[PDB]
């Protein structure tokens, strides 16, 4: 089992013997989970850093509370002086609906578990020979470094 | 056109023709959605009455926030923090997506006619519970927005022996 994911210095990095028995479906689901975790980690990086910078959208979220009035960090969602639970629940429901009605495979692009073409693409037809492998390695490495950095940021703001 | 869930109180009840032609898959999805909304409504109706007389003494937020103090009805969503709602939604999603905390011994081995009648009764009870939940929510919201409006006092206007 040597595929995209052991790029850079060390090779098969399985100190715990995770893939001692192994199987194809377990392989695919683990890769999909790692990819999703990394993607959400880097998007949360963008959001957290751009909020710590000082930028804020105009307008109000609740009945008389602007986007720049909420605290920054963990206190936004939980703790005193947080966003109204109705608004947060509504946003969570909207995100769930978008996830369940947008990023599913309704055509049959298949290939890798995580591709949601459904006909729409920019240039993922002309390039073929080897850009796919190193691109996937790039996205995986970025996701892993993301997850590490975002866990560090969350713990730092918790202990800060 | 003709499947489970057609009983004589009326008979077809499709005035606006929401189905018309459709297909087998779309009809099956609609039936699944109706069964799901119905079961959820029945659970909601059952759970809207129990806390009025019984209360589990657990401290949602250890140290404070003890069930024994949170309001009942549509006012609990404001008192309960976002973390608990997220945790329970994730838990029910784990129940639904996976087979976790689910047992196939509840499918039973009933004959065909018994199964059909039981399914029809399930759908009827659920259809009733939907409107039950609607009325409960409307009364609670109207009373909370303006106390004294709709002068019938207390939650659950029926079952007056609770108070
Ligand atoms: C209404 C909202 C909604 C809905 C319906 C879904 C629906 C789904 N999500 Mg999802 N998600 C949402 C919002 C939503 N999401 C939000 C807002 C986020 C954050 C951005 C995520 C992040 C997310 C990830 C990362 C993953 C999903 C996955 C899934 C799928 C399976 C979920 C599952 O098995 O249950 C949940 C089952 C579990 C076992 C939960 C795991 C919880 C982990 C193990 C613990 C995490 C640590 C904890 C949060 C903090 C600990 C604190 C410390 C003090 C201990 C399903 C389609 C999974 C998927 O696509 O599967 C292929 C997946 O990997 N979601
Ligand atoms: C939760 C996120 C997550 C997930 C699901 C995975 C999943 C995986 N990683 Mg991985 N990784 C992650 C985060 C994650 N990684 C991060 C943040 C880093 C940077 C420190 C790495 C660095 C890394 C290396 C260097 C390698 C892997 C490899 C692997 C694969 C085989 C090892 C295994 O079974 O791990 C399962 C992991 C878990 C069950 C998580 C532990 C949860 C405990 C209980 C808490 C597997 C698909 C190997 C691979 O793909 O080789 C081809 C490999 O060589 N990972
Ligand atoms: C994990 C992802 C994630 C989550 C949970 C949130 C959640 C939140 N963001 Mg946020 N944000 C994100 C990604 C995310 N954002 C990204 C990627 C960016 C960069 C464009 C921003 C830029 C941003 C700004 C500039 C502001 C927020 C604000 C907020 C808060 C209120 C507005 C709202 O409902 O969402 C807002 C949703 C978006 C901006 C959509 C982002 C693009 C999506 C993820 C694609 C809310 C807690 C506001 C706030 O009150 O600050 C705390 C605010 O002023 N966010
Ligand atoms: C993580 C949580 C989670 C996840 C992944 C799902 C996933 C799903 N739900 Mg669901 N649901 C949940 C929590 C969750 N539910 C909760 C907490 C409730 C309240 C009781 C419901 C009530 C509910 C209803 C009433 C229906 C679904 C339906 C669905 C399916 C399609 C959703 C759709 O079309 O877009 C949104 C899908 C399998 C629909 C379905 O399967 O029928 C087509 C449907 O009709 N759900
Ligand atoms: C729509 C459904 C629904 C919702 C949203 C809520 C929401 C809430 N309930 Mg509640 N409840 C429900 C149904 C529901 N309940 C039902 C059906 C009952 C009767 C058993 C109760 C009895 C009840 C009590 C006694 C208390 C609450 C409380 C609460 C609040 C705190 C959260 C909590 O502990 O939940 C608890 C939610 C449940 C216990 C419902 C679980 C129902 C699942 C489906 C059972 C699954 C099967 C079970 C594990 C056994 C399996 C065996 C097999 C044969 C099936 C919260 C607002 C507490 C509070 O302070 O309220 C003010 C409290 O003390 N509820
Ligand atoms: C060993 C497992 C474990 C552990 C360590 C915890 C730990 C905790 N739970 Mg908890 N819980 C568990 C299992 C566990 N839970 C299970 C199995 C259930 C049944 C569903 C619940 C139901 C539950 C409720 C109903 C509540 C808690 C709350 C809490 C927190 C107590 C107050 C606090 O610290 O506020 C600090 C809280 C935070 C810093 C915010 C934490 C946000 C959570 C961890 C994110 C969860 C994300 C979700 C799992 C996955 C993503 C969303 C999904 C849709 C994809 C604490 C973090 C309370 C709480 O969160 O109050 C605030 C609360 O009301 N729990
Ligand atoms: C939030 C928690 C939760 C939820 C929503 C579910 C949901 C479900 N469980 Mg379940 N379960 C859970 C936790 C949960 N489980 C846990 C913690 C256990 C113990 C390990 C079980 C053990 C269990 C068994 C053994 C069985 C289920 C079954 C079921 C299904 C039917 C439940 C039903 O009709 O009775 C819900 C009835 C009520 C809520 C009425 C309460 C009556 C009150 C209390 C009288 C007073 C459903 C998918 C059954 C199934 O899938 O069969 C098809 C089944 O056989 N569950
Ligand atoms: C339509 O939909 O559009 C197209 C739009 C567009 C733009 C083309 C698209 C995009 C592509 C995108 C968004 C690509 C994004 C890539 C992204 C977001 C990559 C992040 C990496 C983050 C890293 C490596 C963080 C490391 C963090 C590390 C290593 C840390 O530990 C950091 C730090 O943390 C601590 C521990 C503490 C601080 O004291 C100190 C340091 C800082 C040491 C999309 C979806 O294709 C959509
Ligand atoms: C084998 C195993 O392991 O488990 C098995 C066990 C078993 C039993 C075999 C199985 C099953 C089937 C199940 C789960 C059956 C349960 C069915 C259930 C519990 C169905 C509730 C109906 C509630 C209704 C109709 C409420 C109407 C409420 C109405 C009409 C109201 O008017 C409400 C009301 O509020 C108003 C609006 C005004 C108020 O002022 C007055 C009141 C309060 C009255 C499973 C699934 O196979 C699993
Ligand atoms: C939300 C996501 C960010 C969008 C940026 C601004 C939108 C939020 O604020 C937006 O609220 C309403 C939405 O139409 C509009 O305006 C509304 O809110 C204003 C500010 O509370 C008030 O005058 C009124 O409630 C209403 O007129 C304006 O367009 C803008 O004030
Ligand atoms: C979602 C499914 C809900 C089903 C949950 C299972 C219910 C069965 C047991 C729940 C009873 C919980 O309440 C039980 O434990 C509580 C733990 O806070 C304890 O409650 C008591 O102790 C707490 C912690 O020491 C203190 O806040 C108080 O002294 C008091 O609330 C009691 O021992 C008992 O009231």
């Amino acid at each position: 089992e040597s595929e995209i994911g052991a790029q850079a210095p060390l090779g098969f990095w399985d100190p715990l013997g995770f893939l001692d028995r192994a199987d194809q479906e377990t392989f695919d689901r683990l890769r999909y989970v790692e990819l999703k975790h990394g993607r959400i980690a880097q998007l949360a990086f963008v959001g957290n850093l751009i909020t710590r910078a000082g930028y804020h959208l105009p307008g109000d979220i609740s009945l008389g509370r602007a986007f720049a009035d909420v605290p920054n960090g963990i206190a936004a969602i939980n703790g005193p002086d947080a966003i109204s639970t109705a608004a947060l629940l509504q946003t969570l429901a909207f995100i769930g609906f978008l996830e369940t009605r947008v990023m599913i495979d309704a055509t049959g692009e298949s290939q890798f578990r995580g591709d949601f073409r459904n006909g729409f693409d920019f240039g993922w037809d002309k390039q073929s020979p080897e850009w796919q492998t190193n691109k996937r390695a790039i996205e995986l490495n970025q996701g892993r470094a993301a997850m590490m950095g975002i866990l560090g940021l969350m713990m730092h703001e918790q202990v800060g | 056109e003709n499947e489970i869930g057609v009983l004589p109180p009326t008979g077809f009840f499709d005035p606006a023709g929401l189905s018309d032609g459709i297909s087998q898959e779309k009809f099956d999805s609609y039936r699944l959605a109706e069964l799901k909304h119905g079961r959820a409504a029945m659970l909601a109706v059952l759970g809207y009455v129990a806390p009025e007389t019984y209360r589990f003494g657990y401290d949602l937020i250890p140290g404070e926030l003890s069930t024994n103090d949170i309001p009942n009805g549509v006012a609990a969503i404001k008192a309960i923090p976002f973390g608990g709602w997220a945790q329970m939604i994730a838990f029910v999603g784990c129940v639904e997506t996976y087979g976790w905390f689910t047992s196939p011994t509840g499918v039973l081995d009933l004959p065909d006619d018994i199964l059909a009648k039981r399914q029809t009764a399930e759908l009827q009870h659920g259809r009733l519970a939907m409107l039950a939940f609607l009325e409960l929510i409307r009364h609670d919201s109207q009373n909370l927005a303006q106390p004294g409006f709709d002068g019938l006092d207390n939650l659950i206007t029926g079952l007056p022996f609770l108070y």
